């Protein structure tokens, strides 16, 4: 709630698929809130809906 | 819908030429192996609306 934060999201993703990283961001912040490193060898993609529901994303195969 | 029906007809033609089937009597049970599995499964985002979220109708460009 009270901490100025800077996040770097590497570029390359087409803007249409950019929101697919939103879910990631969430957990990242959560980790930085409790200092628990995210479990290694874990991938995740999805779009957050401001309430928790995750929307489908394209480019699943690539 | 035009794209999907064109895909189904193309696969029917291919099966008629290659598969040598005289005719294609398409039924939903067969449909799964022509177009694949359904991309859309849930009509709405929220089947049940949690607090603070409300669905509203929008007149968009398309």
């Amino acid at each position: 709630v009270t901490s100025h934060i800077h996040l770097h999201v590497p570029e390359g993703a087409t803007p249409k698929d950019g929101p697919s990283a939103g879910c990631t961001i969430v957990t990242a912040l959560l980790s930085l809130a409790m200092g628990r490193p995210v479990r290694q060898n874990l991938a995740m993609t999805g779009e957050v809906s401001l309430t928790g529901k995750i929307l489908p994303v394209g480019g699943i195969k690539e | 819908l035009q794209k999907q029906v064109e895909k189904v007809l193309r696969k029917s033609a291919y099966k008629i030429v290659s598969g040598e089937a005289e005719s294609v009597e398409v039924t939903p049970e067969n449909l799964q192996d022509f177009v694949g599995k359904p991309v859309f499964t849930v009509e709405r985002m929220y089947d049940v609306t949690p607090p603070g979220v409300v669905m509203g109708l929008a007149w968009t460009a398309m």
